[PDB]
RNA sequence: GCAAAAACA
RNA sequence: GCAAAAACA
RNA sequence: GCCUGUUUUUGCU
RNA sequence: UUGCU
RNA sequence: AGAGAAAUCAAG
């Protein structure tokens, strides 16, 4: 039972106090130092003694036991005669493990499964990837950091210690640690380690848990666009002389997060100062139960919109400049890529402008596309040298044209007009590519021809192809060239959500919206856009109405603002949602009048959630798309959402909102539970070294559910008594308001 | 006694592509190692690799998340090799080892994060012991006679 | 980054350029405390309006020009030294936010503003409590308590209390006498302030010279180097014995053998042969350890150090002088080329029997195919047999050295063929050894079978004629001293096969990658400088004598060989550069050949490599 | 929370179901794949089995000789046969009535 | 657990062909076989008295 | 895992 | 964090 | 006997 | 006591 | 003797 464990702990504490009168009068924090004193575990060289050690008469040291017989068939197993009883004293032959492999006590099968679980994952992962065909090509290595082993979940490092504490020791955690932990990873780890912790010690179990949810990236040479996104099978799938063509989908939610970030960026650019708008929204949107900042910190991807949102939160990004299929990286340059605001006015009064970018000074840019890779050195707009490594007879049209577009070296399409007046940037760039696809003579006239036949580039852009003349200043790559950055880059998020890289003589553009092309994709599961200002992102009318109602009901100030903006035709951040939820009708003025009676009769309405629900219902009907022809009629008790059979009710007796005296449920989820679990959260309110006069809950969970107004939690000998939150606003909103007022007062 | 393992003279199970794979798991997957011997070599109670001191174990979603009992290294082939047979500072460091072990057993949370409990070691572990016994779900008399013997 | 979790990102960004934190005591903690005060100011002024404008206006962390612009309109003025953090328009009172460690003893400050003192636990002073609203008190208490939790989590309580109190110890200070101690061996103070103008002068330098021709390594002159190795090498032979254990084989040999001295060396007296026979006797009845005999004293040098010390003391004369050690220089012996030509002849058996790894994938299949090809092209070679003999002898002698013994131990060298018949390469006798370190020497007596006897190659070997079953063999029986570390290293001598395998695999895989398909049977024509001229040569025999030379260097590895090989890489790279029409330039006093020549003293294989380097062309056109 | 665990249906597949119940609740009857889906539908199972069999192949080819195991009458057949007859408060059958023109 | 109400959820991994799923999509036809008997029995009573 | 004559996965 | 091993300067 | 720095591979707390 | 191709 | 190479081992 638990009683024996308590006896053991008490006896161990008594022994430590008695055997070590010192070493315990020290501070507890001193454990951070004297835990590092682990001498006497040192041996000279075990590799130079193994052969002799195995062949000693009694090599194996083990604790005394009766399971191993003193003398087995013929042979004597254990040397239990000399000093039996001195801890790890008994000495046994090298054959004792062999004797135990047979003729030994067995164990239940679930224990064996639990012991081998971590290794069985690797075994089936190896015997599950489709083994392709070996291709030999004399690979040119690309040295990059890759993740050592796959993870069950992606958790940012700062959240690793809090996640594990939520799995093994919830009873010694605070609500801040609970909020900083990844609860999906917590649940997965609990399910995984429930059998594992029965056969593994505390430190071992922590080790396997962290190894399951840590990245531990290491530098390895991989092959371009063939990385197995994990070093687990790198020794098998690539050996500098071959690769095994393997097929594997993304198997991740990074694309969905990119879709969400792209929607947020696109909708943020349509308002004043998009940067502050995006930063404010990202601090109020949550995916599952995790805030958007932490999930952005979790997914450090290669995608543009994800990089923009990570930079907006103060994080870094790994995005690189990419033109269609070719990726570019500036090895070094004298000055950043200067923008040119070249105007191609269609008329003296009507003007259309197509800004572009170029190099001012000397620059060197590495490029790669498919198996082709190399670099080019240029001065201003004149190309100086090109080094290329590519398979023989490969077509080098698209990489060279991507280089030309990146540097604006070629000017049938830069500094001048093709012909008929371009419609816009999209059409102009497409015309550039389609014209230069069939006309590559611009490259030839740009860098001339050479009479030397050793140059590998053919005039028709084929690598190492015999011809009459060869393209000058394009040669095979001498030594391996790869982009490396020494100082950690810090990114600047400028207006229009432009992600710049801090170059010495200015700012280097890295990501620029308005030319990022990506179709709309599914949102991440569990996305909760009920924060503010962005609800139309949801395509489903169900969730679109649910988020709006959750915003209105759970916040009295939001309900007041919504009613005020929806009654007097003010600017409401959710006008599109209201228009798309209610069909064309003639109930506007009637609903507005009803709002009038219910605001005049009870001006104190915005504290009863039932009143908030009724007011929100009337306001949503009031600002619907009013029909032009039909006359106004009385507001119906209940109506129907657009393109769905979902019924919305005034009294909330049925349909989307159900408000029973015990609780209010919106969209099948209990938004309000009367009596326990108030709408507003908790604040820490006190740290003490002694038990406060409150109720000590077992864990952060089993708290926040009883709805107590005073409860303490324990953490490293300290007590934290969370009480309640009574302020209607939030610290982030308070700071934002104060800073906005200060900046406005500075400007005014 | 058939070998069934590489160190026992059996045919190698690791290939060029299976460098990273554990021997026991790979042999089990390939069928070269039946469950009859698996339940014996992976016994957490085998005398070969039994530790000399009781060890602490977590319990996920359990009334008592701390269970202390005797333990053995699962594999019977992970044994230790006997060795032939700043002096007092070594004894002081052994005392430090004992204090560290009792701290780890009584304070699992420092197993994941840095130590920040206030006060001295003796008082901190005394308070933690009283707290954990208070949360043992045992009856009152058990608790009083347990805290009676704490020094 | 450095931002604490509770501190807002905007507040952290705004606080970066407000004070010069680097010069202040606990600059990071001071910045965190200032962020705490600014956050408290923000929480005090939270969505409160009086006449359509915010009730509280915050003067903290704002430009001073605008502060004075708005301060005049309120009919107030404050000095630069102390400006109130915030101001209440509804009550029209300037308030300064203060953090203290004790609210019991707090006193007002200058009348230009009133103090809103707060405790580190979120508590507020009585007046501070009554001025502010309950929601403001709760928010401030919550924020300060989260800050306190962050502080106690990071063990920063002492620093936070110190910064709050303001004593601000400099965290480091050098005293008076310690400074005098430090300044003893330097012309500058603790912080040097030289009175010289920073400038980089112009120094007249030398000129870089092209290395038109590769350096010629000098060849030492002297007597030819003897075979200085633990075992014979290519001259090693074995005796075929009926299948069985080592004891049975030794009993068969000893009972059917005749020993006759045919060549006796002064270094190894012939009289020690009895020792070997005695060991045979001891090992015939299964006793690998035998008691000492008289001749052992001659064989293993028992009490030799004391006798030499007494002889030196008796013969000591003159005046004390420095050591001045001398190393004899010896020339390249003729037997190195014979060793290269031998050691490569084909053998009946494979002599490399390594268990094949498992095969699961096609990559595994091609890897094992390459390994099998390498094994079958270097297996049936005398190198493999000599490597097996060396490894067996090294392991058998090493396993008997992890103890202290005053007796004689026998370590027979016996291998076994696939047919099962024993192969007697020789025996190693380990004399009385009491090792205290891993680098000290222990006496050994190496008896082993020769194939051919050379006076100039084995001057310290006493050759015996051995008659066994109408068969004639030769016996080496040399006295040697050898170390534990060297024996352990030679116990793993099978690792020498990797480098020639590396060359072979690189050639095959490069050809496969060039043709985009694996052949596995390619035997191309490597061009090499054979006799001073470039001729073609098959890859298989190239790998074969690469293995031969690798083994020869492994058993002859000493400081001279290490230095020679370490310094030859620069010259190898220079030669490889010059064969590709690349010019090589050198500094003023550059002589890359000297660092190689200093390592060429008496090592026969170092001399062989030097001759090979000298033979090939030095000028590339 | 899991009551009974079967090796044929691992517990982790519940993560799939909760992944769908939520997704279908958001107007997405079709959702992207997750890790727990890997062992939920036999994804890459044919390759797994074939590669494992190739790696563990031993012996020599023989006839397939397939067999079916004989199993007795289950004890639950009569409870099934008597439980399908439980009376229900609803008709549970809705068939549109046809027109009537003759007797 | 739904509204303090207990239920058991059975999860099974299976795989079925389109033929079987289409056949079971028209499972209602099973109602035809029993009714016949009943119908016949009714007609049987009619055959007893020519009075349904 | 689904089947039932090796199929699908 | 600790212990062992290896390489490089 | 067996320094410092960096990196890497294991295992244990 | 003693068995690596 | 010897090993060895800028000085040691070759026991008490
Ligand atoms: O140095 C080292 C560190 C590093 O690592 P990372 O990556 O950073 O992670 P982490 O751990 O989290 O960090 P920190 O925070 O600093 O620490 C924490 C804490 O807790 C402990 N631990 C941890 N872990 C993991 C562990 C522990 N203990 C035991 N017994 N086991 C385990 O596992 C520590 O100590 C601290 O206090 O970090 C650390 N580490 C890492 N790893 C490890 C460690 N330690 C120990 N062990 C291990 N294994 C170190 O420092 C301290």
């Amino acid at each position: 039972e638990s009683e024996c464990t308590l006896r053991a702990l008490v006896e161990e504490y008594n022994g430590a106090c008695k055997e070590a009168p010192k070493e315990m009068s020290k501070q507890f924090t001193d454990y951070n130092t004297f835990k590092r004193y682990t001498t006497s575990k040192k041996d000279h060289a075990p590799q130079m003694r193994l052969v002799y050690s195995v062949r000693k008469p009694w090599p194996i040291s083990m604790t005394p036991s009766k399971e191993i017989p003193l003398v087995f068939n013929g042979t004597k197993l254990k040397d239990t005669i000399l000093d039996l009883g001195e801890s790890k004293r008994t000495r046994a032959n090298i054959v004792v493990p062999d004797y135990w492999s047979k003729y030994g006590s067995q164990t239940s099968l679930e224990v064996v499964n639990a012991i081998l679980y971590a290794e069985d994952l690797k075994v089936q992962r190896f015997f599950s990837t489709e083994w392709g065909e070996i291709r030999y090509g004399r690979m040119l290595p690309f040295r990059k950091p890759v993740q050592a082993c796959p993870t069950i979940e992606e958790v940012n490092p700062a959240s690793i210690p809090h996640t594990l504490l939520q799995v093994f020791c919830p009873q010694y955690t605070t609500l801040d640690s609970k909020r900083k932990a990844h609860m999906g990873a917590v649940e997965k780890l609990k399910r995984v380690m429930e059998p594992i912790c029965k056969v593994q010690t505390q430190e071992s179990a922590v080790h396997i848990a962290r190894s399951l949810i840590d990245s531990n990236k290491k530098w390895l040479p991989t092959v371009v666009d063939h990385t197995p996104r994990t070093a687990e099978m790198a020794h098998f799938l690539c050996s500098k002389y071959h690769y095994v063509h393997t097929n594997t989908q993304d198997l991740s939610d990074t694309r969905s997060i990119d879709n969400l970030c792209g929607e947020l960026v696109k909708r943020s650019l349509k308002c004043r100062c998009p940067k502050e708008t995006l930063v404010a929204n990202l601090d109020k949107i949550t995916i599952q139960g995790r805030p958007m900042r932490e999930v952005l910190a979790d997914h450090d991807g290669e995608l543009p919109y994800l990089g923009i949102c990570r930079v907006a939160m103060g994080l870094s990004t790994h995005h690189t400049m990419k033109i269609r299929s070719t990726k570019f990286s500036i090895l070094n340059s004298d000055h950043p890529r200067i923008e040119v605001k070249k105007v191609f006015s269609l008329s003296p009064d009507v003007q259309v402008t197509i800004p572009y970018r170029r190099f001012k000074g000397k620059a060197k840019v590495y490029f790669q596309n498919d198996q082709i890779q190399g670099y080019f050195s240029c001065t201003d707009r004149q190309i100086d040298e090109i080094k290329i490594s590519a398979p023989k007879n490969a077509p080098l049209l698209e990489p060279l044209l991507d280089i030309c577009y990146y540097g604006s070296f070629i000017e049938p399409g830069f500094e001048q007009t093709f012909g008929f007046y371009p419609a816009g940037k999209r059409e102009f760039v497409d015309s550039f590519f389609m014209h230069h696809s069939k006309d590559h003579k611009a490259f030839l006239i740009h860098m001339g021809l050479d009479k030397d036949l050793s140059l590998p580039l053919s005039p028709e852009l084929n690598w190492k192809e015999p011809a009459l003349s060869k393209v000058c200043r394009v040669t095979e790559l001498d030594s391996t060239v790869q982009p490396y950055t020494s100082a950690t880059r810090e990114f600047v998020l400028g207006e229009t959500l432009n992600v710049y890289t801090q170059h010495e003589n200015g700012l280097e553009l890295l990501i620029c919206p308005t030319e990022i092309r990506s179709t709309r994709g599914p949102l991440p599961p569990g996305t909760n856009l009920s924060g503010s200002e962005f609800i139309d992102i949801y395509q489903d009318p169900f969730s679109r109405a649910k988020s709006l109602l959750k915003s209105t009901i759970l916040h009295a100030e939001r309900c007041k603002e919504f009613v005020g903006n929806m009654l007097e035709e003010y600017q409401d951040p959710a006008e599109t949602t209201v228009q798309s939820l209610v069909p064309i009708n003639t109930w506007g003025k009637s609903a507005k009048r009803k709002l009038q009676e219910e605001i005049t009769s009870d001006p104190d309405w915005h504290q009863c959630p039932r009143k908030r629900a009724k007011m929100s219902y009337l306001a949503i009907i009031a600002g619907s798309i009013q029909d032009r022809d039909k006359k106004q009629t009385n507001v119906p008790r209940a109506f129907m959402l657009r393109g769905s059979q979902i019924e919305y009710d005034m009294k909330a007796t049925r349909g989307l909102v159900v408000d029973t005296t015990n609780r209010i449920i919106v969209g099948g989820e209990t938004v309000l539970r009367e009596g326990k679990g108030g709408p507003e959260g908790y604040v820490q309110t006190g740290v003490f070294e002694e038990q406060p006069r409150c109720y000590l809950v077992d864990t952060p969970d089993h708290g926040l559910s009883m709805g107590l107004s005073r409860f303490c939690v324990h953490s490293q000998g300290r007590y934290f008594q969370y009480e309640k939150k009574i302020s209607i606003w939030e610290e982030t909103d308070n700071i934002k308001a104060t800073i906005d007022s200060q900046r406005d007062l500075k400007r005014r | 006694i058939t070998p069934l393992l590489t160190n026992q003279g059996a045919s190698p199970v690791h290939s060029f592509s299976t460098m990273h794979l554990d021997e026991v798991a790979l042999r089990r997957h390939l069928g070269l190692l039946d469950e009859e011997t698996l339940r014996r070599i992976l016994n957490p109670n085998n005398p070969v690799t039994q530790k000399g001191d009781p060890s602490m174990f977590f319990r996920i979603e359990n009334k008592m998340p701390q269970i202390m009992e005797d333990y053995s290294v699962p594999s019977c082939f992970k044994y230790t090799l006997s060795r032939n047979r700043h002096k007092a500072l070594l004894n002081k460091e052994e005392r430090y080892q004992r204090v560290t072990s009792i701290i780890n057993k009584l304070f699992p949370e420092v197993l994941i994060q840095e130590a920040s409990a206030p006060g001295t070691v003796r008082e901190s572990l005394k308070r933690r012991l009283e707290l954990v016994v208070e949360r043992s779900d045992l009856d009152e008399e058990r608790k009083k006679r347990i805290l009676s013997r704490i020094f | 980054t450095d931002r604490p979790d509770h501190i807002d990102s905007r507040v952290w960004e705004l606080s970066e350029t407000q004070e010069d934190w680097i010069t202040q005591v606990h600059g990071h903690v001071r910045r965190v405390v200032e962020c705490w005060k600014y956050t408290i100011c923000c929480l005090i002024s939270n969505m409160h309006t009086h006449r359509g404008a915010p009730q509280y206006d915050v003067f903290k962390w704002q430009d001073r020009s605008t502060i004075e612009w708005i301060c005049s309109k309120k009919k107030v003025q404050y000095p630069e030294r102390d400006t109130p953090d915030l101001y209440d328009n509804e009550r029209a009172v300037a308030y300064k936010v203060l953090l203290v460690s004790d609210l019991s003893d707090h006193s007002p400050t200058s009348g230009i503003y009133h103090d809103l003192a707060f405790n580190l636990e979120g508590e507020a002073e009585e007046s501070c409590a009554l001025v502010l609203r309950g929601s403001q008190l709760q928010d401030i208490k919550g924020f300060l308590c989260r800050a306190l939790e962050w502080v106690v989590s990071n063990n920063l309580t002492q620093e936070v209390v110190e910064t709050i109190s303001g004593e601000a110890k400099l965290q480091f200070s050098v005293g008076t006498t310690f400074r005098t101690l430090l300044k003893r061996d330097t012309d500058w103070d603790v912080i040097p302030t030289p009175r010289v103008e920073p400038n980089v002068p112009r120094i007249e330098g030398r000129r870089w010279t092209q290395m038109k021709k590769l350096p010629l390594l000098k060849e030492k002159e002297g007597p030819p180097s003897p075979w200085r190795a633990l075992l014979l090498g290519a001259d090693s032979e074995y005796i075929v014995c009926p299948p069985g254990t080592d004891q049975e084989a030794i009993s068969w040999i000893h009972s059917q053998s005749e020993i006759e001295c045919i060549r006796e060396s002064k270094s190894t007296p012939a009289s020690v042969i009895t020792c070997l026979t005695s060991s045979l006797q001891s090992f015939a009845e299964g006793n690998p350890v035998r008691s000492r005999i008289h001749e052992d004293i001659i064989a293993f040098g028992i009490n030799k150090k004391q006798e030499k010390k007494q002889s030196a003391s008796s013969s000591a004369s003159g005046e004390w002088k420095r050591a001045e050690y001398q190393v004899e220089e010896m020339s390249l012996p003729p037997w190195v080329e014979e060793e290269m030509v031998l050691l490569r002849s084909d053998q009946e058996d494979n002599w490399i029997e390594l268990e094949k790894n498992a095969i699961y994938t096609e990559v595994d299949g091609v890897a094992e195919g390459l390994v099998d090809k390498y094994i079958e092209i270097v297996g049936r070679t005398k190198v493999a047999s000599v490597i097996e003999k060396w490894q067996i002898a090294a392991t058998r002698t090493f396993s008997q050295l992890h103890t202290d013994r005053s007796r004689i131990t026998a370590c027979p060298i016996i291998t076994r063929d696939p047919s099962g018949n024993c192969q007697f390469w020789g025996m190693v006798l380990l004399g009385p050894h009491h090792v205290k370190r891993d680098t000290d020497n222990a006496p050994l007596l190496i008896a082993e079978i020769m194939g051919e006897d050379t006076e100039e190659k084995y001057p310290k070997h006493s050759v015996f004629s051995l008659k066994v079953e109408e068969k004639q063999f030769l016996l080496s029986l040399k006295i040697t001293s050898f170390s534990r570390n060297k024996l352990y290293t030679f116990s793993n001598i099978r690792r020498v096969l990797i480098q020639p395998a590396s060359i072979y695999s690189q050639v095959v895989l490069s050809r496969a990658a060039e043709n985009n398909s694996l052949n596995l049977e390619v035997n191309p024509e490597i061009q090499l400088y054979l006799e001073g001229a470039q001729r073609g040569m098959t890859l298989y025999q190239w790998v074969r004598m690469i293995l031969c030379l690798e083994f020869l260097m492994a058993i002859y590895n000493n400081p001279q060989m290490e230095g020679f090989l370490a310094n030859m890489r620069r010259l190898h790279m220079s030669r490889h550069a010059m064969m590709e029409r690349r010019q090589v330039f050198l500094p003023f006093g550059s002589r890359p050949e000297d660092k190689v020549n200093e390592c060429i003293i008496n090592n026969p294989i170092v001399a062989y490599l030097a001759k090979g380097w000298n033979s090939m062309p030095n000028v590339y056109y």
